[PDB]
RNA sequence: AUGUAUAAAAAUAGAGGUAGGCUACUCUCCUGUAUCGUAGAAGAUGGGCGAUGGUUGAUGAAACGGAAGUGUUUUAUUGACUUGUCCAUGAAAUUCCAUGAAUCCAUUGCAUACGACUUUA
RNA sequence: GCCAAGCGCGACGUUGCUUCGGCUCUUCCUAUCAUACCGAAGCAGAAUUCGGUAAGCGU
RNA sequence: CUGCCGAAGUUUCCGGAUAGCAGAAACUCAGAUCAGUUUUAUGAGUAUGUAAAAUGAGAGUUUCUAGUGGGCCAUUUUUGGUAAGCAGAACUGGCGAUGCGGGAUGAACCGAACGUGAGGUUAAGGUGCCGGAAUGUACGCUCAUCAGACGAAAAGGUGUUAGUUCAUCUAGACAGCAGGACGGUGGCCAUGGAAGUCGGAAUCCGCUAAGGAGUGUGUAA
RNA sequence: GUCAGCAUCAGUUUUCGGGGGCGGAAAAAGAAUAAGGGAAGGUGGCUGUUUAUAGCCCUUGUUGUAAUACGUCCACUGGGGACUGAGGACUGCGGCUUGCCAAGGAUGCUGACAUAAUGGU
């Protein structure tokens, strides 16, 4: 395996208001929920269920219980934030997401981009 | 959603008792309409003090004072069955003592099927120190490496063109 | 119990792949191939460690832990040591006589409480069937597969089964003596 | 979420109830589906349960022209069919025009081996039972119970595996050459804002 | 189909018959 | 019910006292510390009851209750313990050793033969002599009646007339290999005293010497 | 019908690779909200610039597809279009939604209540 | 009646002597007489007895 | 043909009258009386009966004239019981004169009481498909080779899950290996004989760490 | 005459938001920052210990009149959808200022179409 659910993992939010957030196990509840943290301001510390996460590949040192403070400091240290941007899985969720803001005219410029970038089809024979 | 009151109440004054005890009670309820009715009912099957005669003198919510700190909670129950006299103790680790009453209440009614009236809580008690754990299951909780991979994951937009992962 | 596993320490034995849960041992002696698909067990494989867990398993479930470490340990035994039965043949009256072909892998009985039905027992793969001189009237079934053995030892005893005669006073079969390795 | 016009559904690891439900309410919202790999479908509940709920089926006959009785079909498809046409109307003459959009078969046949498959999360094994669940397959139980075609669907099954395989290399070593000419072309890093 | 040997699903008739069974059990209980 | 071995029960209400049968060994170990000298460490060996009770015989008591049970009754630490340095001494008791007031000569020299044990070596290879079994290795001056002893061995022994007869040899132990469980069952029935019963005498705790030698 | 656009296989307590020598690598997965395709009087008329490709219509083919192969390629031409990048004309008053045999008649009797069946002509 | 785990009853145990009626016929059930296969018994063999699976096939 | 009003469904006396329920006609009454209702007070035995505030409604009589005088079902109290059914009352309910939603289907079950329509929202029951509506959310339990979705009862199951109580446990928990499992004593009778284990009575003992007048196999013993 | 589209209103209704009062432990937390206490599911260190090369729990102060959730209110406010248009001079109750008005029930602006739409049978 490669995800266990332990403390100091980072989880990607999936269901609820936070969903796209990031947060870190700070707790382990029980079989169905845990309390996580998040360094951003608008992400509150909360008790969640797993249901509601999927566990990510990071994994950060983080001792048990860290209080808010500690947590991001921790998270700055370990420089969790561009630690997931890194992996190419960020930048798909990304990509999608800059994708749905964009808006008419933005679509129309992507095809003209797409198909001066398909005029090619340039391969050796 | 359960919320936990505080109902003190005592009987209306009288010559004989111009100064009535006040008892008070922690109980859960759905709303305070209940809660004073189960208040009532307790009060009624220990001190036999009328609902007439008696009068609801203070209710109070009671919020967790550390709804973000994981805790084990104890409970007391007389659980109520084909006898009708049972008493059962459970142990739920979370963080808040409503949560573990709301746990307890889904767990009784679903093992031994008994209703929210049949059931009457005894007393609850934040057992912080592990070793006064008694449950297995808790004191595996209590680990220092608790890790495990997550189970029970299963996870409109019908005809999926691919497989799914189901996996990490 | 949220967390139950079995460790077990692996020999010379070469490769002791579980690729989709087939366990294909290969040793010194030889290689088998089996199949672990019917339990939902992690094979987690680690230097000269093997660990079978399983999570929030249930009773029933966890009783297949043991069970599949007692079938890798004995199908590793097979292929570093091996096993290898000895059977001794029982007859009071009419001797038994019992022909070997293609190395063994067929044993032909013949003269059993004088019938004249010839009993052919074909043996499962891997098994290999000899007469070893050291004792009269001694078969000795060597091979990889535990299982494999022992079932060809079973099958032959079971053809060659007393039917409507007082077994208190009728003593003829065949009866497996001794199971061990071959080294 | 969205509708096709014809739609191949590989039932392969899928439920038989659970992908009847999906497939029947689908075929009276006036949609054309086809079922490959009914030898594939999977049920709840061990085997000899299964085979035992088939035999009791099979019991059902009259005493005047059992040709009078429920026919029982055997194969793997029919078994399918017979299960999405209890979940219509067919007594009416919608559920009968919802019928004739359904063509259920074992395997795969050339009109569409050649023709993409979507499956149904809502009725894949793997995502609807408990790990541990005895589970059986129909093909294995239309087998035990007078299906006599088993070996050579599957036989026909390897050979379009074979070929299926080899176009996809083909087309995996088209799709590399157009991944590596992909970035050649600078457009695709000048305004890559776009999230394309 | 069902692999029992009765209709589990019983008649109207049977029951009816059922709640006064259950009545007997009370005359049993309360007063018999 | 529930899935469980069951647990089988006797009539014979031998049972003994448990916690408090440690308590009275305890309580005699201290008494046996407390007695006038000699000190001895020693119990019994692999020999049997007859030959404790022999030993015992000239003797005005050798007590053993559980090994380290005494060490751990007195204390490690000289303050729990009544003797002196016993902080190094209690590591050395092991085994079923104990006081006894009656010796040393005879535990020096005089070791009585017993029936061997599994664990330990054979002295030499014996073998077992074809067909007909002996129960003397030939030395007597073999009854036929052990019917039963064809059954209870599981060597290759056919009862062929009423005779336990060996198809072929098979050597009862070999010299330089630990005895094993059927070697030395085998050994029981036979002629095999391969056993020396020894003792300790490493040192004496006397009242005034205080002087345990550890040689 | 309004793009009637999309063919690996298997596993889910794992797979797929790349790069290596059934074993040592690291990377990817976490569904399609993807990929292909998509500007033009239902798509007009010319002119450049830069590819030297793409999309096809009609011929000529050879290889492939049998499970229901009725479709896949490779092409040799020919006729078009090209938006790859720029230009110049045209558009409307539809001046606020509607879109050769068989049969009968005969013959046979291997058949027959009557038809049918088997023959022959 | 004696006990009597237990909850005045009190289980298992124990004492006490004592019109109906039948031919053919059709199927069906197994609560199986035979046939097929197993288990047990002082079952040597043979012939049995008892007990299982079993309604295919007879009666 | 349409409209309006609309029962009784049974006392009380000898098939009839009286009354009840429904209308009509003609009166007096609004600073008045009523009520399938509840309080308060009085006594008396939580109920009872009597009297006097709340709430609601305009409240009263006289004549005379129709129809009705059954039953069925259910609750509770009670009277007996009986292998077990049930039998006898009382009680007010429901049907009956009444469609409609749900309960797959229905005289008695759950909702709901009806002019013709548009819209909205619900009851009961429901939301996999048939079938309108979540293959919703969360926490558990269950695997039946005759699951479940709705008396035969006393129990049985090495089926699973929670608990309650009592026990041992580094003086080493069970389990497994290596052993001991002794001496009087073959304790005493009994018989081809039984030496712990044919059997009948005893059930003592020294030693220990512990070994029974023996847990079973076994032995002619 | 028929049928449409929109707008501004009236009636009924449904569905999204925004802002602001008040309430409770005048939320509980929390964060930041000063005391003291305790320890662990014991970190650095050396199985055992008490913040060190991780930290956690308890109490108090502070930042405070913290925020937020929940409950409640606004004669606060911004949109989307559907159905309906009874009546027929003027009276009335009101609002803004003789007049004007969302104030005792729909009008206005356009279209298209009659060689058809609508309504039928």
């Amino acid at each position: 395996f490669k995800r266990y659910v332990e403390v100091g993992r980072v989880v990607l939010v999936t269901k609820g208001e936070y969903t796209g957030k990031l947060a870190v196990i700070v707790d382990i509840v029980d079989h169905k929920r845990a309390l996580i943290d998040s360094p951003c301001s608008e992400f509150p510390r909360q008790v969640i269920r797993y249901g509601s996460v999927v566990l990510t590949h990071i994994v950060m040192k983080l001792p048990r219980g860290a209080r808010s403070g500690i947590v991001a400091k921790k998270w700055k240290a370990q420089d969790v934030c561009n630690k997931w941007a890194s992996s190419a899985w960020a930048k798909k969720l990304e990509a999608k997401k800059v994708r749905s803001q964009l808006n008419d005219f933005d679509r129309f410029a992507v095809m003209r981009l797409k198909k001066q970038r398909r005029e090619q089809v340039n391969v050796a024979v | 959603a359960l919320k936990e009151y505080q109902v003190v109440g005592r009987k209306v004054p009288t010559e004989h008792e111009p100064v009535p005890k006040l008892f008070r009670m922690r109980l859960f309820a759905p709303n305070e309409s209940v809660a004073k009715s189960r208040y009532w009912y307790f009060l009624k099957m220990i001190n036999k003090v009328k609902k007439a005669t008696g009068e609801i003198v203070a209710i109070n919510e009671i919020s967790e004072p550390k709804p973000l700190k994981a805790k084990v909670f104890g409970i007391w129950i007389r659980y109520d069955s084909r006898s009708g006299t049972h008493n059962m103790y459970k142990e739920f680790r979370d963080t808040t003592r409503v949560g573990a009453v709301e746990a307890m209440y889904a767990d009784m009614a679903a093992r031994h099927r008994a209703r929210f009236r049949s059931i009457r809580i005894l007393k609850v008690v934040e057992v912080e120190k592990k070793e006064d754990v008694r449950r297995n299951y808790v004191k595996q909780l209590l680990n220092p490496h608790l890790k495990f991979p997550l189970p029970h994951r299963r996870t409109k937009k019908v005809f999926a063109p691919h497989r799914p992962s189901t996996f990490y | 119990d949220i967390y139950k596993d079995e460790t077990l320490t692996i020999p010379k034995g070469v490769t002791v792949d579980i690729k989709a849960r087939n366990v294909t041992v290969t040793g010194p002696r030889g290689t088998l191939k089996q199949n672990l698909r019917h339990v939902d067990i992690e094979m987690k494989k680690q230097g000269n460690t093997i660990k079978f867990i399983v999570w929030h398993g249930s009773r029933k479930h966890n009783a297949c832990i043991r069970s599949v470490y007692s079938i890798i340990n004995n199908m590793i035994i097979g292929v570093t040591q091996g096993f290898r039965y000895k059977m001794r043949l029982v007859y009071a009256h009419f001797p038994i006589n019992i022909n070997l072909t293609e190395n063994g892998t067929v044993v032909e009985i013949r003269n059993f409480l004088g019938e004249r039905i010839t009993r052919v027992i074909k043996c499962l793969p891997g098994v290999t069937v000899s007469i070893s001189s050291a004792v009269k009237d001694e078969i000795i079934l060597e091979g990889n597969s535990l299982e494999n053995v022992s079932q060809s030892a079973a099958n032959i005893k079971q053809i060659c089964n007393v039917r409507n005669k007082d077994i208190r006073k009728f003593l003829d079969g065949i009866y497996v003596s001794e199971r061990g390795n071959i080294e | 979420s969205e509708f096709q016009k014809v739609v191949v559904i590989d039932a392969k690891g899928h439920l038989l109830g659970r992908l009847a439900s999906v497939v029947a309410k689908q075929l009276l919202g006036g949609q054309k589906v086809v079922v490959v790999r009914c030898e594939e479908l999977n049920i709840s509940g061990h085997f000899f349960r299964n085979k035992l709920k088939y035999l009791a089926y099979l019991r059902k006959a009259c005493r005047y022209n059992p040709s009078r009785g429920a026919f029982h079909f055997r194969a793997p498809s029919r078994i399918f069919q017979k299960a999405v046409r209890g979940m219509l109307p067919h007594k009416t003459a919608r559920g009968q025009a919802a019928l004739e959009h359904l063509q259920a078969v074992e395997g795969i046949p050339p009109p569409f081996d050649k023709q993409k498959r979507v499956v149904v999360p809502a009725a894949l094994r793997v995502l609807r039972l408990k790990p541990g669940r005895k589970y059986c397959t129909v093909g294995r139980l239309s087998s035990e119970v007078g299906w006599k075609y088993n070996d050579i669907v599957a036989k026909l099954e390897e050979r379009r595996k074979v070929k299926s395989a080899a176009f996809y290399q083909a087309k995996l070593a088209k799709q590399k050459k157009i991944a590596s000419a992909k970035e050649a072309s600078p457009v695709n890093q000048k305004l890559s804002q776009f999230g394309y | 189909v069902s692999l029992k040997k009765k209709s589990k699903r019983r008649t109207t008739r049977l029951r009816s018959r059922i709640e006064k069974k259950a009545a007997e059990s009370k005359r049993k209980q309360k007063r018999a | 019910p529930k899935s469980r071995r069951s647990k089988v029960l006797t009539l014979a209400q031998t049972e003994k006292k448990g916690h408090e049968g440690k308590a009275a060994l305890f309580s005699g170990v201290q008494q046996s510390l407390d007695s006038f000298d000699y000190m001895w460490i020693f119990d019994v060996t692999n020999m049997r009851n007859t030959y404790l009770k022999r030993i015992r015989d000239d003797w005005k008591r050798i007590f053993m209750g559980k090994t380290k049970v005494m060490a751990k009754a007195l204390g490690h630490t000289p303050e729990e313990e009544h003797a002196e340095n016993v902080s190094k001494l209690t590591k050395l008791l092991h085994g079923a050793v104990g006081l006894l007031f009656t010796v040393i000569g005879y535990f020096e020299s005089f070791v009585q033969n017993d029936f061997a044990r599994a664990g330990a070596v054979a002295p030499f290879t014996h073998v077992i002599p074809a067909g007909p079994v002996y129960s003397r290795a030939g030395q007597i001056p073999l009854t036929h009646t052990l019917e039963p002893q064809v059954r209870q061995l599981g060597m290759p022994t056919v009862l062929k007339n009423g005779v336990v007869t060996l198809l072929a040899d098979f050597p009862l132990c070999t010299e330089g290999q630990q005895l094993d469980s059927r070697q030395t069952r085998l050994l029981k029935l036979f002629g095999i005293t391969a056993a020396e019963f020894k003792v300790g005498l490493l040192g004496y705790y006397s009242k005034k010497g205080a002087s345990v030698e550890f040689l």
